[PDB]
């Protein structure tokens, strides 16, 4: 299979082994852009935080300001991809992260 | 004596995987999909080929002494292999091709009848390019070879036409609707994150798509050589290339080899078959 280290305020989460195609990559707990660019965010978040990808390295980042304690909790990283052109599209999760303050 | 043994070999192997195949696919009747059906008749028409081996068989050894109508039946069911697997292919790549890109199903929500009629129309079509050899092919006997070989007797103005014809369509056809329609396929596939609306439909289609291309690919790499024989005679027949002996004493070999190929063809379908579609010999035994 395929592995998916994150790191460490900003988040980075990586993947990397044997992928055909990465489609899909978010993070939870909220987040979720696609492989075209688009990204989605809750219904109650008005624009208080941001994703980025970099399809070049296979890396998707999440942006978070004006942090609260609320928002004291452990995150996942999650990815879709394809081992081949012929296989079934599955995903995977991650270890994941802990915020301290 | 070695010939009579292979073909021998060959028959015996042949008629055992295509009539396997048979009896297992016909055993769920009126159930069958549309590449079912059309990998049916790719068997039918296999087994129908390789029925005629031992009459090859004691033609290698004693003469043959078969008459006519026997001659003008093989030399038919040769043509005929060949004529039906390329279109068979060819309709089975446009139903996927479709399936694919379009998503649009025409033997699914559709009548069985749906496939039935173009399988009949195949079989018809097949069978009006090879009444030309019908009416050829008679048996001879010439002089310094003391034997009954199968030749033509029609004369060679007309060889040079039915050749054209045979290469033109029943190669260059199905190649450009193969090209077409499987560079659509790949372009769609490699780049789309789940066909259909769901998953398990998503891998289900691919599978069978790498079925039929894996299928397509043994068929070509089997019966390409001799079409380029075929294609190669034409063109020193016009007058593009020399005539010399030493040119037609190799396409002779070329010719006998590249129609032993498409013989072996038919009995190296099934197995391929069996092996790659692991779930074939689940439900077979
Ligand atoms: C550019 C297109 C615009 C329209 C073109 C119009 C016609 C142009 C004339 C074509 C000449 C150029 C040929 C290459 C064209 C690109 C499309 C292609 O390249 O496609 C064509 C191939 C070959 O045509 P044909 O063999 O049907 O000849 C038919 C002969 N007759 C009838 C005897 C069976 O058709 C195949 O199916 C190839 C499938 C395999 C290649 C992709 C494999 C991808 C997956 C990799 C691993 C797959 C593992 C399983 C497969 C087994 C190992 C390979
Ligand atoms: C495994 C069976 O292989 C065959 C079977 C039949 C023929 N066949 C033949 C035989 C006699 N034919 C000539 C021929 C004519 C037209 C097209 N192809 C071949 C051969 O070269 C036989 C042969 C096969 C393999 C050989 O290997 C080698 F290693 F020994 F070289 C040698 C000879 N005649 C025909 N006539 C009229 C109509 C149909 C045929 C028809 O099909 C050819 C193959
Ligand atoms: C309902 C009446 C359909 C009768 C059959 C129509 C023609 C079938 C034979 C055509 C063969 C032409 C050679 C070739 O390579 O064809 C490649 C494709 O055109 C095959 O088309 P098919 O999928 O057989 O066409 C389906 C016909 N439909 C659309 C009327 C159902
Ligand atoms: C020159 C001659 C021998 C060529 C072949 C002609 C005969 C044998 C062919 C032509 C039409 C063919 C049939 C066409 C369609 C079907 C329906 C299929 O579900 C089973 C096979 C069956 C019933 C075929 C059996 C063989 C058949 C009858």
């Amino acid at each position: 299979q395929v592995q998916l280290q994150e790191s460490g305020l900003r988040l980075s989460c990586a993947a990397s082994g044997t992928i055909f195609r990465l489609y899909d990559m978010g993070w939870y707990r909220v987040a979720s852009i696609t492989s075209g660019g688009s990204t989605k965010y809750g219904d109650s978040v008005k624009g208080r935080f941001t994703i980025s990808r970099d399809n070049a390295k296979n890396t998707v980042y999440l942006q978070m300001s004006s942090l609260k304690p609320e928002d004291t909790a452990v995150y996942y990283c999650n990815a879709e991809y394809r081992t081949g052109i012929w296989e079934e599209l599955l995903d995977g999760w991650g270890q994941g992260t802990q915020v301290t303050v | 004596a070695f010939l009579p043994a292979l073909y021998s070999l060959l028959f015996l192997l042949g008629l055992l995987g295509n009539g396997a195949v048979a009896a297992v696919l016909l055993s769920r009747r009126t159930a069958l999909s549309s590449t079912d059906t059309f990998l049916l008749h790719l068997a039918v028409a296999d087994t129908l080929l390789v029925l005629t081996l031992p009459l090859w068989a004691v033609d290698a050894a004693v003469q043959w002494v078969f008459g006519s109508g026997l001659c003008k039946v093989a030399g038919a069911l040769f043509n005929i292999n060949f004529y039906a697997g390329a279109l068979l292919l060819a309709c089975i790549s446009f139903d996927r091709y479709l399936n694919i890109v379009h998503a649009t199903q025409l033997y699914r929500r559709g009548p069985p009848a749906r496939v039935t009629l173009t399988c009949l129309a195949v079989w018809g079509l097949c069978l009006l390019f090879a009444l030309p050899d019908f009416i050829f092919l008679s048996a001879h006997h010439d002089e310094r070879l003391n034997a009954t070989h199968c030749q033509y007797n029609f004369p060679q103005v007309g060889r040079t036409a039915l050749r054209v014809l045979q290469l033109v369509a029943g190669f260059l056809l199905p190649l450009l609707v193969m090209a077409y329609c499987y560079a659509h396929i790949l372009a769609r596939l490699k780049s789309v994150r789940l066909l259909s609306g769901s998953r398990e439909k998503d891998r289900n289609l691919r599978r069978i798509t790498r079925l039929v291309v894996v299928v397509v690919v043994a068929f070509a790499l089997c019966w390409t050589p001799y079409h380029l024989v075929v294609l190669v005679d034409i063109l020193m027949d016009l007058g593009a290339l020399a005539r010399n002996c030493g040119r037609e004493s190799r396409v002779d070999v070329a010719k006998s080899v590249t129609s032993g190929l498409g013989y072996m063809h038919c009995c190296l379908n099934p197995l391929l078959y069996a092996f790659v579609g692991v779930k074939f010999r689940e439900r077979m035994w």
